[PDB]
């Protein structure tokens, strides 16, 4: 405990010098900027200082400022010699405090002589005594190393945020104390409250570096491990606990990209623990994996082929067996769980499409594994059955039509089938090679493109584009009969359809362009023009139709506008 | 057997196309045995 | 049904208000003779203001019913105090409570 | 593989070559060490293990041929094709059954087919002397305990009535001696030993305990305890069985509880097996006979199993408090 | 008092009065976060004795001013005559 | 982009980070030798224990015995122990000071012998206390799991075995033969299997990430430095094969034959064959790297670094094989003659010929060509 207090004194003094030295160096750098702006005659020096000192990231320029410790690099820095000597003197003070430099005079010498004296006195037998004694010896002999390890946990907080920092520390202490407690109702409720308080605290998103330095992302991951140890056996325990833990972790990933990196570092556990019965609804390990992989390209490149193999295995399982939860609910047995299939397809979508671009390596690996396991494509695309995507879509429409087969928040199996097919086709479309690769004519790009072309036929795609959709019309008595949300065919299906269409079969001829125009595009235009009136314009399915329009099919028209010439 | 090992005579092999990435397969579902490169494997024990 | 017993007389003059603080040094005690709350050996002049229901209503009524400096025995009914294992472990279910209460000061 | 079920004794048909090095094609009987049966043939499946009474040379005679060719043996680093001497059928693996494929483990049924496969050759591997001895005591202990169980069931439900409870008397002396020998065999390593020696003997004890538990000796001991604890007291056990039988009923009960405690000592899996039988030990806690034994059993289960502590209920806690009061 | 009883009473006091706060502070002691305060800028590496002996003289460990943010200890009075009241978790 | 407009707390955080990186980390403090010598001093215990033959262990010996007891503890896995990492590093560098030496002037015979004897004494200060037994026990206890624990254990074993010295070799051999355990060799085999080779998919992915670049939340880092996916744990596999080379160094045919076949043990694992298999995988990976770069006119700097790292690993494997066969060890010679080494050799010869031609055509790859010739020499 005494050595811990000594180390705390060391880091506190380091923070004190941090404050003083950033004040001095900030004043010096501001005066340097003013002098450089004044001195327009020194063109080369002005350009060099503007590029290096004043056109660099703050960490880079502070590294350049502090680089004068090396004797050779005593001229690159612009700091005054007095400031250099001040930091040097504090360095000598820190070394003297750490002991770098008869009767002991300091705690270090006292502990060293003490440990050597006991160990030379007797062959001590208590293993805990041996471990503690030699750990004390090592900390006393490695004072610089102990501070070197402690400084990652060191952080400097603005004085105006101290109240919220203390509140966050108390919530952290509550979670850490409840860690050793076995999970229960009251503990779950207290964890919900603490996670909510941490999320509403402004320091959570204000200081991601302090956030990682405290590092209770690992603590709530330990909460995940503890709850999922019992959750995996039989059914999930404390689904509210699982949902709130991804609430915290998934939002933590959305806060910053470094938080995203730290969460992506532990990607393997989340995908192994993600299951259909576990994450049958809500905020899931699949969700935190998707958050850690989405909108980020370096992490998408760092994605592991073993992780892709695992999620393809889960996709194969979803294709093979029906949902036990759905069977317990009493809905008709489908033979495959489209909800879980769609969730893993969405994860693969976020894995293979980042920053508005298609990542080549991940796309190739995913399509490779997909064609290695044909059962992942679902019953429609199976080789032996040959059911056909369009015929399966019509079957799903009639399944949602007949109440007996569509009945046992609410789970609609027909829309689940449609969403599974839409997600699979969307994944293939964003796994399609880039137009640059196609024009370059790379063998792997043309090969993957041809594989997708064989996988999905043109006639089924144009049929589902031309698939008629019901329309919310006012009833005879005045009751607006709108289609049931998440139970009827939705325009997101056609959106993914046409996304695959323009990413694999980029429209280059006017005959088939006008063919799909008369098939599905113009009828959609008529439907939206009819829905334009304010009597039905406020309906959610019409708003989703407008979203489909502007986000999917209107850009295709803008792209194919030059091809429309000579019509 | 494992990849990187020289193929023994009479050993079962899985011939996979590099263009279509499809395995040579013996289809008997049509009632007549036929050869076709498709997405499930067939142990072609090609012998010299 | 808290039962007042005058162990030692006090002022007989100054009685608590709803909204007056009482510092009491009590000896919580069971019917069989087993104490459960010795604020005196814990050196706690427990501060509670009458009429705010922060205290079990039998004990609070007895404290308001007694006068300052008057040592009294409160026999609180289990209905009027800790009906079902109040502070489980401390109090057995359905047991009458005896409190040796005196008012140090009527603030 | 670690299970004693994989152990097979090889008794040659000729006693003269029992210790002589094995010959290719030599007639010989394969025997299951744990169950005591002999691998042989039948008219209702290809090959099964039969009793020693049914183990005739027409059925049990197997020989390790070099290969499938028509007409010494190295312990490992070699390959042997087993064939029944008379019939000539080869020990082959059955084709992968779809139900077994749906099951997690393949567990291919052994079948005798003259048109053998190319993977019918074996890698013979000797198991250690400790494992061989453990399998042999498992066989002998199972036999003795089955005899005891059959006798207890024979006089169960029928009072003695001043007459012999059953023809075959219980092997009480044999059971008591076996219980004492097993307690000494599962005696934990002494703490006076050095660190490495103590840990090695602890490892040997753990694997022996796991062997017995996975073989099912723990379940049979529990069954014997149930059969004995059907009777409330030695007077009741003398009312049903003989008085000479009830003379040592207390000793047999205490030794059975001590053996159960030794079996479940320091084994996470063995203590987790009692997660279902928590009601059993708790209901038998209040029994006057071997009260210390059942208390020690409960103590070992609770200290070496977290699952039982997860599924302790208030009636169990009240019974443990009833032990105090 | 006998040895076992003395140890039992000592650790009973520690467990029922100091254990939760001790564990919370012990877990929080790993991180070292410090605000910008006059106390912080007054913190110095070595004691400012301004003497020859005071030069390179280490101060007493654990006696200096600590500015590291530590959540305050929370304690509740153990009173069992106030009416006992979701219910928040009790304090030590 | 300026720094004065930054908040004071953020500037303090960046100052702590920069001071940590460029001042504390750059500063070098040598406490290992002094601390090991202080621990190895027995003090007055031997003075008061002159009459007793079984003297109480000195502090370093007690440390070694504690580490050995934690190794011998029957555990499912060998958990991480920062104390053991620190102490193993301290002992390893304490016996590694003299091994490292602590136009060019030649060393006299007396100087070479003096350096060798000081190295032997620094190694004695640990192996007379149980360091060899410790490293064998922890290598066995790792159960073939790659990590910093086994990395530090292998580093300490290398520092003990430096020079191929007969006393530590004999102590290790005697301990292994006395315990008759297969854990050590099965862990070695598992680590050999878990070693890595050249990965062209990882190379392309790393190049794409490097071309992509990114930014950071605090400040900004364009083209952020990440872990080299190509030639991961290259230091670890070099240390593993160096440890095996040091075991077999000095032509100690007892340990050579023990590595070939583990007599007395129930199961034998041929570490020579495992080395052959890993060298085969490395040969195939280097051949694939050649087929990738052969279309390219000039090897980029990333490819040059990958070639250098993989080729240094290959050099270590070749040296391990040469130390296996050096001496008249007919069993090892026959095993390497009859286990696929000729095939791996033909692969390496093809790579050598084509890389030699290409790197002779390209002038700027003189360093890579010299390293190629050195590997061919091995």
């Amino acid at each position: 405990y005494f050595c811990d207090q000594e180390l705390q004194h060391r880091v506190e003094s380091l923070a004190a010098f941090a404050e003083r030295y950033v004040d001095k160096l900030q004043a010096n750098q501001r005066s340097r900027y003013a002098l450089l702006m004044r001195a327009f005659t020194m063109s080369a020096a002005e350009t060099a200082r503007r590029t290096r000192e004043f056109r660099s990231p703050p960490q880079e320029q502070i590294n350049m400022l502090l680089h004068f410790k090396d004797e050779a690099d005593e001229e690159d820095c612009p700091l005054p010699e007095d400031i250099r000597q001040d930091l040097q003197d504090f360095h000598q003070d820190l070394l003297a405090h750490c002991g770098i430099q008869k009767k002991p005079q300091s705690l270090q010498e006292l502990v060293s002589h003490m440990v050597v004296r006991w160990a030379q006195e007797d062959y001590v037998q208590s293993p805990e005594l041996v471990r503690a004694m030699f750990s004390l010896l090592h900390r006393q002999y490695d004072g610089l190393g102990e501070l070197l390890r402690a400084l990652p946990r060191a952080y400097t907080i603005s004085p105006s945020s101290v109240e919220d920092t203390m509140s966050l520390l108390e919530c952290l202490g509550q979670i850490r104390s409840l860690l050793i407690v076995q999970m229960g109702p009251q503990e779950e409720n207290l964890m919900i409250q603490s996670i909510g308080n941490i999320m509403n605290n402004k320091v959570f998103y204000q200081h991601p570096n302090l956030m990682r330095a405290l590092g209770m992302h690992e603590t709530v991951m330990e909460v995940m491990v503890n709850v999922l140890g019992g959750g995996e056996t039989k059914e999930i325990r404390f689904p509210k606990m699982v949902t709130s833990c991804c609430r915290f972790l998934c939002y933590f990933c959305r806060i910053s990209r470094q938080n995203q990196r730290s969460m992506f570092d532990h990607l393997s556990y989340l995908l192994e623990n993600s299951g259909i019965g576990l994450g049958m609804q809500g905020s899931t390990p699949l969700d935190v994996a998707a958050a850690s992989v989405i909108d980020n390209n370096e992490l998408a490149l760092a994605l592991q082929e073993q992780d892709l193999e695992k999620v393809v295995s889960y996709l194969a399982g979803c294709g093979l067996q029906s949902c036990p939860m759905l069977l317990a609910k009493g809905y008709p047995d489908i033979g495959w769980n489209p909800c879980g299939g769609e969730r893993y397809l969405d994860f693969l979508r976020f894995a293979v499409f980042v920053n508005g671009e298609s990542v080549e390596e991940n796309a190739n690996v995913v399509v490779r594994l997909l064609i290695r396991k044909p059962e992942c494509f679902g019953p429609a695309l199976r080789g032996e059955g040959g059911s056909g995507l369009l015929a399966a879509i019509e079957e799903a429409i009639r399944i949602s039509e007949d109440p007996a087969r569509d009945g046992p928040n609410r789970v609609h199996l027909g829309h689940a089938i449609m969403s599974f097919y839409a997600a699979l086709i969307d994944l293939l479309g964003r796994c399609a090679p880039e137009m640059h690769l196609i024009q370059a004519g790379k063998g792997e790009a043309l090969r993957i493109r041809a594989i997708l072309r064989s996988l999905v036929p043109l006639d089924d795609l144009v049929g589902i584009i031309s698939l008629p959709l019901q329309i919310p019309t006012l009833g005879k008595d005045g009751a607006l009969v709108q289609p049931k949300m998440s139970a009827s065919f939705v325009p997101d299906h056609k959106a993914s359809m046409v996304l695959f269409l323009d990413r694999v079969y980029g429209i280059e001829n006017q005959d088939f362009l006008l063919h799909v125009l008369d098939v599905g595009f113009l009828p959609d235009m008529r439907a939206a023009a009819s829905l334009d009136t304010a009597t039905f314009s406020t309906t959610e399915m019409a708003l989703a139709l407008n979203r489909y329009l502007c986000l999917a099919v209107l850009p295709l028209i803008t792209k194919c506008a030059p091809l429309f010439a000579g019509t | 057997r494992s990849e990187g090992e020289k193929v023994r005579v009479g050993d079962d092999l899985i011939l996979v196309s590099v263009s279509s990435e499809r395995y040579l397969h013996l289809s008997t579902a049509s009632g007549e045995l036929q050869v076709d490169a498709s997405f499930m494997q067939t142990l072609w024990n090609m012998n010299p | 049904g808290v039962e007042i017993e005058t162990i030692s007389p006090g002022d007989g003059r100054t009685f608590p208000k709803k909204g007056q603080t009482c510092v009491v040094h009590y000896t919580g005690m069971l019917q069989n003779g087993k104490k459960f709350d010795s604020s005196r050996d814990r050196n706690k002049p427990f501060k509670f203001r009458i009429g705010k229901q922060e205290v079990i209503k039998g004990f609070e009524e007895g404290a308001a019913q007694m006068s300052l400096g008057q040592r009294a025995k409160l026999t609180c009914t289990p209905d009027v105090a800790y009906g079902a294992t109040g502070h489980p472990g401390v109090i057995p279910p359905n047991a009458t409570l005896i409190f040796d209460v005196e008012l140090l000061n009527l603030e | 593989c670690t299970h004693a079920r994989s152990l097979w004794r090889l008794e040659p048909l000729r006693i003269s070559w029992s210790g002589s090095h094995l010959r290719w094609g030599q007639p010989l009987r394969i025997r299951h060490v744990t169950t005591g049966r002999y691998l042989a043939l039948t008219e209702d499946q290809g090959l099964v293990v039969v009793d020693a009474c049914k183990a005739h040379t027409k059925a049990t005679s197997f020989c390790f041929r070099v290969s499938k060719e028509k007409l010494e043996i190295k312990y490992g680093e070699s390959l042997c094709f087993v064939q029944h001497v008379a019939s000539g059928l080869w020990l082959t693996y059955a084709a992968p059954d779809p139900k077994a494929l749906r099951l997690g483990v393949l567990k291919k049924k052994a079948i005798l087919h003259q048109e053998g496969h190319m993977d019918d050759a074996l890698f013979l591997t000797r198991c250690q002397q400790e494992e061989s001895q453990a399998a042999r005591m498992i066989h002998s202990t199972a036999g003795l305990y089955n005899q005891f169980i059959k006798g207890l069931d024979s006089f169960s439900g029928k009072p003695r009535g001043s007459g012999p409870p059953a023809g075959p008397a219980l092997p009480i002396e044999a059971v008591i001696l076996s219980l004492q020998d097993l307690i000494g065999y599962f005696e934990p390593p002494s703490e006076e030993l050095q660190h490495e020696e103590k840990q090695s003997k602890l490892r040997s004890l753990r694997n022996r305990q796991s062997l017995f538990q996975e073989e099912g000796m723990l379940s049979l001991v529990l069954n014997c305890i149930d059969r004995l604890n059907v009777y409330t007291t030695a007077a009741h056990f003398a009312e049903y069985a003989g008085e000479e039988a009830a003379e040592s009923w207390k000793e047999i009960v205490n030794l059975l509880y001590e053996l159960l405690a030794s079996l479940i000592r320091g084994n996470r899996a063995n203590c987790a097996l009692f997660s279902t039988n928590l009601d059993w030990v708790v209901s038998k806690l209040d029994r006057l006979e071997a009260s210390s034994g059942i208390l020690e059993v409960l103590y070992c289960v609770l200290i070496e199993s977290p699952e039982v502590l997860n599924i302790i209920q208030e009636n169990h806690i009240k019974s443990i408090i009833s032990l105090l009061d | 008092l006998p040895g076992p009883l003395r140890a039992g009473y000592y650790d009973l006091l520690i467990s029922i009065h100091l254990e939760s706060a001790c564990r919370s502070r012990r877990s929080m002691l790993s991180e070292y976060i410090v605000p910008l305060t006059p106390e912080t800028r007054a913190i110095t590496l070595f004691p400012p004795g301004r003497k020859g002996g005071n030069a390179r003289r280490h101060g007493l460990p654990g006696v200096g001013v600590t500015t590291s943010l530590r959540p305050p200890h929370h304690f509740s009075p153990p009173c069992f005559v106030a009416a006992l009241p979701e219910a928040p978790a009790r304090l030590s | 982009t300026p720094l004065y407009n930054l908040p004071t707390h953020r500037a303090c955080n960046m100052f702590l980070e920069s001071y940590k990186a460029a001042w504390i980390l750059t500063e070098d403090h040598s406490f290992e030798d002094r601390m090991i010598d202080d621990l190895s001093k027995a003090g007055e215990q031997e003075e008061e224990e002159e009459e007793v033959e079984e003297k109480k262990p000195d502090p370093l010996h007690q440390l070694v015995l504690h580490f050995s007891r934690t190794a011998l503890t029957e555990k499912s896995k060998l958990d991480e122990d920062y104390l053991y990492m620190a102490y193993a590093d301290i002992m390893a560098k304490s016996c590694h000071l003299e091994e490292g030496g602590e136009e060019e002037v030649e060393v006299s015979f007396e100087e070479k012998e003096m350096e060798k004897q000081r190295l032997l004494y620094q190694q004695s200060r640990l192996h007379t206390r149980g360091a060899a037994e410790m490293v064998l026990q922890m290598i066995s206890a790792c159960k073939g799991e790659t990590g910093a624990m086994v990395s530090s254990t292998l580093k300490l074993g290398i520092s003990i075995l430096n020079g191929g010295n007969a006393e530590v070799q004999q102590k290790m051999l005697d301990y292994l033969k006395d315990k008759k355990e297969v854990g050590f060799f099965q862990s070695i085999q598992a680590l050999m299997q878990t070693c890595s080779v050249l990965d062209l998919n990882a190379f392309e992915r790393q190049n794409k990430a490097e071309g992509l670049g990114m930014v950071n939340e605090d400040g900004t880092v364009i083209n952020r430095q990440n872990g080299e996916k190509v030639m991961a744990d290259d230091e670890f596999t070099q240390d593993l094969f160096r440890f095996l080379q040091l075991l077999c160094e000095g032509h100690n045919n007892d340990f050579q034959n023990y590595l070939r076949t583990q007599t007395g043990n129930t199961t034998t694992i041929n570490i020579i064959i495992c080395t052959v298999d890993y060298l085969l995988r490395l040969q195939e990976s280097i051949s694939d790297f050649y087929w990738y770069y052969s279309g390219k006119d000039v090897i980029e700097e990333q490819g040059k670094r990958n070639f250098s790292k993989a080729m240094s690993v290959a050099k270590q494997v070749f040296n391990s094989l040469t130390e296996y066969i050096q001496g008249p060890c007919t069993g090892n010679q026959q095993s390497l003659a009859h286990s696929r080494l000729w095939d791996a050799v033909v692969g390496f010869l093809h790579v050598f010929a084509h890389m030699m031609m290409k790197l002779a055509q390209d002038s700027s790859q003189i360093e890579l060509l010299k390293e190629l010739l050195d590997l061919q020499k091995d």
